[PDB]
């Protein structure tokens, strides 16, 4: 039995330098191998750079190859991993697997890079507008527009409404990410009763937005 | 578990395992190994390592503390419970993977 | 007058020597450690002479000949001979004569006067490790068992007989014509 | 250098240097790399099938026979180690050998039992054990045997070497299953064993490719070797073997030896013979082994290593104890040889034997043939005249023989007066009808051929057209083993040649053509030469009526062993006749004489030495005197040195 | 390189039912000599893809008797006796013989349930954005299953495909169906010249596509 562990997520600039670490603890057998693959985000796995920790030889790809280096520390056996000249198609999940077959992965570091600063979330409701009727049960909406880093969280009237809630998956636009949230609510709970958007970035700040028509 | 046997000497070793034949469908594999941690075991020929120690005790049959001619009988049968025919026609790189 | 003597009788000996009583152990046997002992054999390896090979000449007696077969003129030695020493032991025996190799064909005929007991080395021999062959030249199936070089015949041998040592002493069968 | 954990499923954990330490020398490094701990399954099968592999055996029980015998009453225990000279006297006292230090010196010394060598590095660990060994090569050194062993198993390894040099090993494991050495790899012994038994085994060890060279020559009979090796004790196995060697080395064996199925299993069974002896002595169990089972192993043994030496140069080195030899020497100065044998025939045999075993290779103790002598003399007396000896007086006189037959391979005299006595009894003791017994015994290979006074006799006239007389007339018998006996025992004789028939009697040195000597008789103070040689330089030459053909008989007597100038010119003597003289005789008168009855055509037929009393009653009283044959005489040789012909009695 | 294929690439199951997945290759998958080095994976969502069955058929530590691999040669299959909640997920599967050792596509596993229709609601831009110089519209597609939908933007009844960027949601852990946001984002000005803005949502339970609009009014 093999238990893997991975460095923590870096937030990186396109440019700098990401150096993971995959240290092995437990009991395998001798010239034993560890893989590295990444996935993007709703992609499938790729690539199967081995290394040797012990043998040191190596078997990349034609990608990762400058495009990345397999190190390695035979005292604590870490298998380090690093690269630097990074795009954006690059952002994705590394993973680190020990075994031929591979038997044993580990919890994987995800690195983001994206030349964005900071930014607080810009928040909008999203009303149904006049002209509009959507009887028995009308739907509301948040807006969640321009932030970096990930992630957010958006709740209504602090916790409440947890039911017919949706928050959907972030889209990268103008290298920032945005997503929207909905809530269905009875008619005859709105707007009699209010209903706000409680969005959160610890990054830095949340903003609170009332829906209004 | 079983490994595959592929080519350390006697003196860094601390512990040895020796498998059943019902482990490994009738194959004799050892792990030789030393002693956060991770441990590599070096894999060993289970009959030749059973083979080894059992010349041991009966060289030194007026050593033996109690302890140690009890373990003389227990490599014996172990030693013949694996049957070295019914090997010839059996894949030997089950356990194998080549890089 | 006829006086009677006395029965005869063992003449004495002498005490037998002192004996130790004394001595070691280490002195009676050597060493203690011991190396078996090994064996470093001298192999001989043998060609054909050239001379003697076959004769070039066709003559024959009839009162000193063991049998002859249609046109071969053939004798046994009375002295034996080693098989490497008999290419020799022939040619000064009688004119024109060689170490014969047995053909198929032939060799019952010289198996017929051969007793029960009585071996013959013959004229087949092998080169180096392949095709045997007589002075006539041929190719003999030969009943090979043992390091091989030299073949002999017996009473039932169906075909020439290698042998394992051939310092040993038999008769020769050489032919005429 | 430490201490290891073995677990498979609870856990086991072995100590080094302690224990190690405890018992040396062990290294279990060497082992470990000769275990081969990282061999592939590819690589240990392809190494299985090479080893040949036997089908196996399903009993054939067997019954380990009672060799060594209790403790004898009050015996006096003897330290081979510590012999010293304390009383332990006499033939009657009873006397073993602690086991423990007899055994140490048998295997006193230490080598490498299992070679590295192939195919044994495939099968066994190497072991060092202590270990004695028979080995032996032939063949230009060719063919070679090697039968190394402990007090616990044997192992005898063939090697045969080829022109080209391919080197042929086979090699076969015998002992107590349990004592079997240490198996190495995947091998079990079951697939290994070829015959089993109770507690015994025996295992092939060689490779298929090996094993089918040597099955073209050599098929073992590997089930019947077994039996005997078992069933048999140590003497009477030592001794079956010892009859194969010596019937073997006449009739032509080993000077020209063939790679045979019967002589390659012999040598084999010559490593048994030595190993069942070391075996019985091991399997004690800490306690002593009665002197009178050492004397006639060792006896056995003794013998064997002689006949194995002389046919194939063979070396022993091993199953020899120092205390022993020791043990035996005093015991021989107790006892007085002149007189041995005057005492009972169990303790002849006790003495002669420890005498062999005391007193290896002669020429140092020359009093053991006055031993060997006053047996065959008190033998000599009893024995019916003219019959082909007993069975029990033939076991008597093999043994006392060994003594004699060593110091006539020493081209010294070795105290001439006695061995001349001993020779001429044995001369008298050769008969048309003990000749022919020694044929039967050599057409059937029973024990009547293994030893007759006729081969140490001095009777040189034996031909093979009249041994061929003598041969069994029987039709059941095979035509071809008569022939062969004749062939066999006149091979036995053989005088220029053999080298174990004359020159140390100093009369030899007056005769001059050897070849024409046709018998000796030392008498006391005169040897007479009859020969048919004319120029021979004694003191005076007899003429007996012959006949026309024949050569010529004529008796020189040499007076006190000293030659003449040259031999006696003109016609030879005649001799005188005697027919004034009775047939019952009081005393004796004609003792120290000989009486010679020859054929006028056949030849000599009976020779008889005066020796007893009892002898003379024997001829006189006895149908002996048989005149009725004209072409039969009687000669009277007397210690004066005269000749006489007795012709008739009142 | 060594392609690899596995169908389908979603097979709705229910709780209990059997499932069958194959991964056809492109070469052979022998070496020394009939191991044959196909493995299979199961990525739990959210966690790191873990071994199932290795060497085409051999169940590895921790792996319950319900899976099951088969096929030999190029043609394979992974089956799953009985499904299980814990069973929900991603199936990759792999060769190790040649380099690279390459994956599959994925097979998701999903739930299978009745057929809903996506309750389509559009948003006009939200007063405090424009005052910020932009104008996006939104529309939710909420809580419809199968999966597969897609959606056509009609500003004035043209289509519309830039600018449009759409997000899902995986299956809702108990309505077992699914959700989709398309942000149609555009300029205050752009905005301000076409006056209907339209969503039209294509599903499979509908023949006729859902269309909710609005106009600038
Ligand atoms: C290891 O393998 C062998 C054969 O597969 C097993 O051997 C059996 O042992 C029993 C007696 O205990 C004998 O009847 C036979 O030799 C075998 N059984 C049968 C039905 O043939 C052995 O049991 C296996 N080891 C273990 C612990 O089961
Ligand atoms: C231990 O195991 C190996 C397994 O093969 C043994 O093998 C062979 O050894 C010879 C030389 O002695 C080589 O020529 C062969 O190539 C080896 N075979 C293979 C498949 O590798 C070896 O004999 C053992 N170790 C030693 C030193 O002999």
């Amino acid at each position: 039995e093999v238990q893997l562990e991975q460095s923590g997520p870096e937030l990186v600039k396109p440019g700098a330098s990401v150096k993971m670490s995959c240290k092995a603890s437990g009991y395998t057998f001798t010239d034993y191998v560890i893989s590295w693959v990444k996935q993007r985000t709703g992609q499938g796995l790729e690539w199967i750079g081995e290394i040797y920790p012990e043998s040191g030889n190596t078997y990349y790809n034609e990608k990762f190859k400058g495009e990345a280096t397999l190190t390695a520390d035979k005292s604590s056996n870490t298998a380090y991993m690093q690269l630097s000249r990074l795009t954006s198609e690059d952002s994705a999940v590394y993973f680190c697997a020990e075994g031929y077959a591979m038997d044993f992965w580990g919890q994987g570091t995800s690195v983001t890079v994206s030349s964005a600063k900071t930014t607080p979330p810009s928040v909008y409701p999203l009303a149904p507008g006049s002209a509009a009727q959507t009887n028995s049960m009308v739907t509301l909406g948040c807006l969640v527009k321009g932030y970096f880093p990930e992630p957010v969280t958006v709740t209504w009237n602090s916790g409440s409404l947890s039911s017919g809630v949706h928050t959907f998956p972030a889209v990268l636009q103008s290298d920032l990410y945005t997503l929207s949230s909905s809530v269905t609510v009875p008619s005859s709970t709105w707007p009699s009763e209010t209903v706000t958007c409680n969005v959160a970035h610890p990054a830095s700040s949340t903003k609170v937005d009332k829906k209004i028509v | 578990p079983c490994c595959h046997v592929t080519q350390l000497a006697l003196e860094n070793i601390s512990d040895i395992y020796l498998v059943s034949n019902q482990t490994c469908d009738g194959f004799s594999l050892a792990s030789l190994n030393s002693p956060n941690q991770l441990v590599i075991s070096r894999c060993a020929n289970g009959l030749n390592v059973v083979s080894f120690f059992i010349s041991i005790l009966k060289r030194s049959s007026s050593a033996l503390t109690g302890h140690l001619r009890e373990l003389l009988t227990t490599l014996e049968t172990l030693y013949g419970s694996f049957s070295v025919e019914d090997l010839f026609g059996a894949n030997l790189n089950r356990y194998a993977w080549h890089r | 007058t006829w006086v009677p003597k006395p029965n005869v009788e063992v003449w004495p000996v002498d005490p037998p020597p002192p004996v130790n009583f004394n001595k070691t152990a280490e002195q009676e046997y050597g060493d203690k450690e011991v190396k078996l002992p090994h064996w470093t054999p001298t192999l001989h390896t043998f060609q054909v002479p050239q001379n003697y090979t076959k004769a070039n000449c066709t003559y024959c007696n009839t009162r000193e000949y063991t049998f002859s077969y249609k046109g071969c003129c053939f004798y046994f030695t009375k002295k034996k001979h080693t098989w490497n020493g008999c290419f020799q032991a022939c040619a000064e025996l009688y004119p024109c004569t060689y170490f014969y190799g047995p053909t198929p064909d032939i060799l019952p005929v010289v198996t017929r006067n051969l007793n029960a007991i009585e071996s013959l080395w013959v004229g087949v021999y092998r080169v180096g490790e392949g095709n045997w062959t007589s002075l006539d030249g041929g190719t003999f199936k030969v009943y090979q068992i043992f390091g091989s070089h030299c073949t002999y015949v017996s009473k039932f041998s169906t075909v020439p007989v290698s042998h394992h040592e051939c310092s040993f002493l038999k008769p020769c069968l050489c032919v005429s014509q | 250098l430490s201490e290891v954990k073995l677990h498979l499923d609870s856990h086991y954990t072995i100590p080094w240097t302690e224990l190690m330490a405890k018992v040396p020398g062990l290294s279990p490094e060497a082992l470990w790399r000769e275990a081969n701990v990282t061999e592939d399954l590819a690589s240990m099968l392809n190494r299985y099938k090479l080893i040949y592999k036997t089908s196996g055996t399903l009993g054939i029980a067997l019954a380990e026979p009672v060799d060594i015998p209790a403790v004898s009453e009050g015996s006096m225990q003897v330290d081979a180690s510590k012999v010293h000279p304390g009383v332990i006297s006499g033939l009657n006292s009873p006397a073993c050998m602690l086991s423990a230090p007899l055994e140490k010196q048998l295997f006193y010394y230490i080598g490498t039992m299992l070679p590295n060598t192939r195919p044994h590095s495939y099968v066994f660990y190497q072991l060092r054990c202590h270990l004695s060994y028979v080995a032996l090569s032939i063949n230009g050194d060719k063919f070679q045997y090697t039968g190394a062993m402990t007090s616990k198993f044997l192992m005898g390894t063939y090697k045969r070497v080829t022109e080209k040099g391919d080197e042929h090993v086979l090699s076969l494991v015998f002992g107590k299953t349990k004592d079997l050495p240490d198996l190495r790899g995947p091998f079990s012994y079951p697939s290994l064993t070829s015959a089993q038994s109770g507690d015994y085994s025996l295992v092939i060890v060689t490779t298929f490719v090996h094993y089918a060279n040597f099955h073209n020559y050599f098929v073992p009979n590997l089930k019947d070797m077994f039996s005997r090796a078992v069933t048999m004790t140590a003497a009477s196995y030592a001794r079956y073997v010892l009859q194969k060697l010596v019937l073997l080395e006449m009739k032509g064996g080993c000077r020209e030896p063939e790679l045979d199925t019967e002589t390659l299993t012999t040598m084999f069974e010559v490593s048994v013979a030595f190993f069942k002896v070391g075996h019985a002595v091991g399997e004690t169990g800490n306690g002593c082994v009665d002197l009178r089972w050492l004397a006639k192993s060792f006896f056995e043994l003794t013998v064997l290593k002689d006949i194995i030496g002389i046919c194939y140069g063979a070396t022993v080195k091993g199953m020899q104890s120092y205390g022993l030899e020791r043990l035996a020497a005093m015991l021989m100065a107790t006892v007085k040889m002149e007189e041995l044998g005057h005492l009972t025939t169990e303790k002849q045999e006790y003495a002669l034997r420890l005498a062999t075993v005391g007193y290896p290779k002669a020429g140092v103790y020359s009093g053991l043939i006055g031993g060997a002598t006053s047996v065959l003399l008190s033998a000599y007396n009893r024995h019916p005249l003219f019959q082909p000896l007993h069975t029990v007086m033939r076991e008597t006189l093999f043994i006392g023989s060994h003594v004699v037959l060593r110091e006539l391979r020493l081209n010294v005299t070795t105290q001439g007066p006695n061995l001349a006595l001993y020779q001429l009894l044995s001369t008298a003791l050769c008969s048309a009808l003990e000749i022919g017994e020694v044929l039967r015994g050599l057409a059937l290979g029973t024990e009547s051929g293994l030893f007759s006074p006729c081969y140490l006799s001095l009777r040189f006239d034996l031909t093979r057209d009249k041994l061929l007389s003598m041969a069994p007339q029987e039709a059941t018998l095979d035509q071809a083993a008569v022939s062969n006996a004749v062939d066999g025992f006149l091979g036995r004789l053989s005088l220029e040649r053999e080298d174990r028939d004359a020159w140390h009697l100093p009369a030899y040195k007056c005769v001059d053509r050897l070849d024409k000597v046709l018998m000796i008789i030392p008498l006391i103070n005169v040897t007479f030469i009859i020969s048919s040689d004319r120029e021979v330089r004694g003191s005076a030459l007899y003429e007996a009526s012959t006949t026309y053909l024949s050569s010529s008989l004529f008796l020189s007597p040499v007076i006190m062993n000293k030659c003449s100038q040259g031999a006696v010119a003109g016609e030879p003597r005649q001799i005188p006749k005697i027919q004034n003289f009775t047939r019952t005789q009081k005393s004796c008168i004609f003792c120290g004489f000989a009486l010679l009855s020859y054929d006028e055509k056949e030849g000599l037929e009976t020779t008889t030495y005066i020796t007893s009393q009892e002898v003379q009653n024997s001829i006189l009283s006895s149908n002996y005197f048989d005149f009725d044959n004209l072409h039969v005489h009687y000669l009277l040789l007397t210690t004066n040195g005269t000749v006489m012909e007795i012709a008739g009695l009142y | 390189d060594i392609v690899i294929t596995q169908t389908p690439l979603s097979l709705p199951v229910s709780l209990g039912d059997q499932a069958s997945i194959s991964c056809r290759s492109s070469q052979s998958l022998l070496h020394s000599n009939g191991n044959t080095y196909l493995h299979w994976y199961l990525q739990r969502p959210g966690q790191s893809p873990k071994l199932l069955i290795y060497k085409v058929s051999n169940r590895f530590s921790g792996v319950p008797d319900r899976f099951s691999g088969s096929g030999s040669g190029t043609d394979f299959t992974l089956m799953i006796n009985r499904v299980e909640a814990e069973d929900l997920g991603v199936y990759f599967c792999s060769q190790s013989i040649h380099v690279p050792r390459t994956f599959g596509g994925g097979t998701k596993l999903e739930i299978k349930r009745a057929d809903a229709a996506p309750t389509v609601s559009i948003f006009p831009p939200s007063s405090e954005q424009l005052t910020s110089g932009g104008a996006s519209v939104v529309c939710f597609l909420n809580n419809f299953y199968p999966k597969d939908i897609n959606v056509k933007w009609k500003i004035d009844g043209s289509e519309r495909q830039n600018g449009v960027l759409n997000s899902w949601t995986d299956q809702d852990s108990k309505d077992s169906t699914y959700s989709m946001s398309s942000t149609l984002t555009l300029t205050k000005d752009e905005y301000e010249r076409h006056n209907s803005y339209t969503c039209e949502a294509t599903h499979k339970t509908s023949t006729s596509p859902i269309v909710k609009s609005f106009n600038r009014n």
